[PDB]
């Protein structure tokens, strides 16, 4: 269960970082 | 137009759901263990 | 543009369900803090 | 607090899916 | 055009979820290592 | 940590009021 949910959250940590640069993106 | 954060966004709540879904599989196991040694004392 | 209501409810909805978690945690850290006490 | 959570948690999904069949309207 | 003010609160919304999880993670793992110790000392 | 995640969840909550005005602000 511990290396599913990191595994999880560090999937979740590298799309947060696509978003958010994708986010300055829209900020024009 | 933005659809592409959108598509992002939708994602990354399917991501945050799912690990939320695993820690609960987790928590409820440490619930379990505790009762146990909660019932060893009784 | 329809769809952001959704998503701001599947919010409401997480941190709901991590509100409860941490409680239910919350408990669990206390139930350890006890046993670890009866132990020393 | 086991079944709250499994409740809030059973809600999310279905919003999910709500929410993902909604952005397939909106093309992917 | 509109909304992107909105969309930037999702999206730090989701940066404090994920944070909150990622510190509930690190304390979920000292419960269970915490009662990891607990079992040791009966076997 | 316990104190940690109640200032994180308090932001969140905070955070999720202002988006819950933002979408009621959309609108006309």
């Amino acid at each position: 269960y511990e290396q599913k949910i990191e595994e999880l959250l560090k999937k979740a940590e590298e799309q947060q970082k696509k978003n958010e640069e994708e986010l300055k993106k829209l900020e024009k | 137009q933005a659809r592409q954060l959108l598509s992002g966004i939708v994602q990354q709540q399917n991501n945050l759901l799912r690990a939320i879904e695993a820690q609960q599989h987790l928590l409820q196991l440490t619930v379990w263990g505790i009762k146990q040694l909660q019932a060893r004392i009784l």
